[PDB]
RNA sequence: AUAUUGGCGAGAGACCGAUAGCGAACAAGUACAGUGAUGGAAAGAUGAAAAGAACUUUGAAAAGAGAGUGAAAAAGUACGUGAAAUUGUUGAAAGGGAAGGGCAUUUGAUCAGACA
RNA sequence: CGUGGAGGUCAGUGACGAAGCCUAGACCGUAAGGUCGGGUCGAACGGCCUCUAGUGCAGAUCUUGGUGGUAGUAGCAAAUAUUCAAAUGAGAACUUUGAAGACUGAAGUGGGGAAAGGUUCCACGUCAACAGCAGUUGGACGUGGGUUAGUCGAUCCUAAGAGAUGGGGAAGCUCCGUUUCAAAGGCCUGAUGCAGGCCACCAUCGAAAGGGAAUCCGGUUAAGAUUCCGGAACCUGG
RNA sequence: AAACUUUCAACAACGGAUCUCUUGGUUCUCGCAUCGAUGAAGAACGCAGCGAAAUGCGAUACGUAAUGUGAAUUGCAGAAUUCCGUGAAUCAUCGAAUCUUUGAACGCACAUUGCGCCCCUUGGUAUUCCAGGGGGCAUGCCUGUUUGAGCGUCAUUU
């Protein structure tokens, strides 16, 4: 599906927070909050070169 | 103090329940709902809010009357009663 | 960039072209539909051509 | 509630949320054939209206509760 | 769950110049 | 157990009213008895017997009104056809089949002929 | 607040009746999957936000 | 004749197989966070059948030790298999401010055999 | 060389035990790797000829999950303070009762309320988890009971303000405006029409601290009372 | 020499990888045209003998009537004539009904379970006051009906 792995509002936190620069989910009190988002290496992300 | 001592003064509602969507997004001073737009005749919905539409669209509730129209169509909107054959 | 001895190509794919691709997987299904609609029309106006 | 039937002549009922003291008074007269002195109503913390009813001096509230069949 | 935020910021002084 | 609809359809208006009150008195008794017992399933039968009597009463009163309005052009909106909104506003079979006096002449004179090209 | 609108008190009424453990006999039905009440609420752990 | 990532009813795949595939195979737009717009998870698998361990015994009790059901409790509602990190007991060995590795042999343990 | 899947064949393997896992046990290859023995387990897997790809990890302050050394370590040191006996219990520094010594010290550690919480209130049973020690106790866990009004509030009035109608803009979502360039309707006499006569604010929403009709004492519950019970009063409408 | 530290093995731990499963997802293809003032989509609160949810329903409340099948439902209790029959079943089908308070939402409002007017009818010795039961009162526009307005304007008396 062309939607898979891109239904998130994640933004990279930037350097200076002792964490990588991969985009991350916002908010609180969920458990998904602060995870990896779009990336191809990220759980629940998007696959490399989605099959067309 | 911007922090802990400031939060200790938070005891005034800015949003109460909405008579239509019932979601506690009804601004008391503006008399409008930041979710369903009440009292405007329409329901607030934007195309950048794809998720928002999925939460409220048709099918997410009971469909008291719309869940039978397909059955009635299959039979030609018949009127009467079974003839006890 | 321009690199070696090759023709000058022109591929017009700078818009959002992935939004308007039509692959005709239904070539076979359309043939059976055109063919059956031809057989049902014939049976309705028969014996006319 | 059972102390109130024995002591105060106060029949205690559950009534519909759409009712008012005038309708509660009418109902008891028709169904149970007793005159009511006054009706006091409150809404319970669970969403059901309760009604305390003090019958008049002539009708003994233990007799009526023993007729309906709960005392 | 545990929300998190920017730990300290500032209070690091300045260096060389 | 419980009342039967086909038996009620042969009773009169006054009779079915008397029956309705009788089952309401019986239901009140069951509820004061339920307060001293761990279970009392019979309450359901009496509760569904009140629904059968009411449905037959309304069915009688709707037929009478339906005979009173028999064959007059305006009748109550509740007794009409509950088709879809658009089906109710489309043209009647008579109106959509109308034709001008000119076109009718062309149809009679020059109909679509039936032919075959074998020989 | 002691002086409260009926609409708020009505929501409290629903909350009171939703505050109980799973009925035990539900655990015995054929092909049962429910283990506990996953929507339980307490006045100390979360707030209704009404 | 042409269009169709919505609704309805059907047939399929050189597709994914529970961190995959839709966010959601489960009481999933659920619990939960924010004043609000909004944000938004984890989570499948005893067995053919509960036959889900009667009874005896120690303990205040949870439990233990027996007895029993089952093809198997090395399947006990913490339940198919059950890896690694990390950990307890048992056995072998070495150990003067690290441990690990390469060539060669002595010592201890362990393995195969021509066989006729 | 190895992995998921696909077409052909081996009339391939298997509940007399397939795949997976563990094994300083064995063999083949320079290697990538292949093969066998044993133990565990329980239902499906491979050789060869070809086809295909979401096809091989030591790193990316990589993504998700799990686990260590630090380590029984740092630490549980503010608000003057505890002690003796019996009762209960498996168990008492921490519960109950009694005696003692102290503190808040009337701009209190007392007695009520407003916003806010929503049952935390009271009773019975009870201790797996919570009270960064303990627990027989608890604002915890299971099960129930409880909030009574002509007079206390809301309701009614208007304040800063918000907003319909008549209209004018704006492609449109809608903007202005609140008595404005409007044929803006309701009270009375008599006889549902008639003779008349008077009256132009202009809808409405906006305060549980502002305006405002009227209730006091005594008694009573596990938990309610200016609300219940007894007595004695007052206001509005008819 | 023990303790201690390290490597390996067996057993037991912590953890839930791997393997085998699968009422889900994803893509392709075929057919159809059906929401709403006759009150929709969505929301609030309720309904069972024993339910908090998902599902169903609306004071006729896990449902009523009708049609088909023809012996259940099940977790416990119950249901017994309901077993060669106008008849069990959270059964299938569905053409007759009910459908709380709302919502475009429509008597006026609504941080109020707030405040009115009209019609018929019953009780309080009652056209006027008070209560109960039923039925109604939004806005723009179209065709007609009735009642009107203006020296815009015609004829006609006098």
């Amino acid at each position: 599906s062309e939607k898979a792995g891109h239904q998130t509002s994640a933004e990279s936190w930037g350097t200076g927070r002792a964490v990588a620069r991969i985009p991350r989910v916002g908010g609180g009190g969920t458990g998904r909050s602060g995870q990896g988002a779009f990336g191809n290496m990220c759980r629940g992300g998007r696959m490399f070169a989605p099959t067309k | 103090g911007k922090g802990t001592p400031s939060f200790g003064k938070r005891h005034n509602k800015s949003h109460t329940l909405c008579n239509r969507c019932g979601r506690r997004s009804f601004h008391v001073q503006k008399k409008t709902c930041s979710s369903c737009g009440y009292p405007a005749a329409k329901t607030r919905s934007y195309n950048w809010g794809a998720k928002a539409k999925r939460r409220h669209t048709t099918g997410t509730g009971r469909m008291r009357y719309l869940k039978h129209v397909s059955r009635r169509f299959k039979n030609g909107f018949q009127t009467g009663s079974a003839s006890k054959a | 960039a321009i690199s070696k001895n090759l023709p000058i190509l022109k591929n017009h794919f700078r818009k959002h072209w992935q939004e308007r691709v039509k692959v005709h997987f239904d070539q076979a299904g359309k043939k059976v539909s055109r063919r059956n609609a031809r057989a049902t029309r014939a049976a309705k106006i028969a014996p006319r051509p | 509630a059972m102390k109130k039937v024995e002591d105060g002549n106060i029949l205690v009922f559950q009534v519909s949320m759409k009712a008012n003291k005038y309708q509660i008074k009418k109902a008891v007269k028709e169904l149970y054939e007793v005159d009511v002195l006054k009706v006091n109503t409150l809404v319970r913390p669970n969403g059901t209206k309760k009604a305390y009813v003090r019958l008049t001096a002539d009708y003994d509230a233990l007799d009526i509760a023993n007729r309906i069949g709960y005392i | 769950h545990h929300p998190r935020y920017v730990v300290l910021a500032s209070h690091l002084g300045r260096m060389m110049m | 157990a419980g009342v039967k609809a086909y038996e009620l359809r042969t009773k009169s208006k006054e009779q079915l009213a008397s029956q309705l009150v009788d089952l309401k008195k019986e239901l009140a008794e069951l509820k004061v008895q339920k307060l001293s017992r761990p279970s009392l399933p019979k309450i359901k039968t009496v509760r569904k017997s009140i629904a059968c009597v009411l449905t037959v009463i309304n069915e009688q009163q709707r037929e009478a009104v339906r005979q009173l309005y028999k064959g007059k052009k305006y009748q109550p909106k509740d007794l009409r056809a509950k088709k879809t909104r658009a089906l109710r506003r489309a043209l009647t079979k008579f109106e959509a089949s109308q034709v001008t006096e000119k076109q009718r002449k062309k149809q009679i004179a020059f109909p679509q002929r039936k032919y075959a090209i074998k020989a | 607040a002691a002086q409260k609108s009926f609409r708020i008190k009505q929501k409290m009424a629903k909350a009171k009746k939703q505050n109980r453990p799973l009925p035990q006999w539900i655990r015995l039905r054929t092909n049962n999957t429910i283990r506990y009440n996953a929507k339980r609420r307490n006045w100390r752990r979360t707030k209704m936000n009404i």
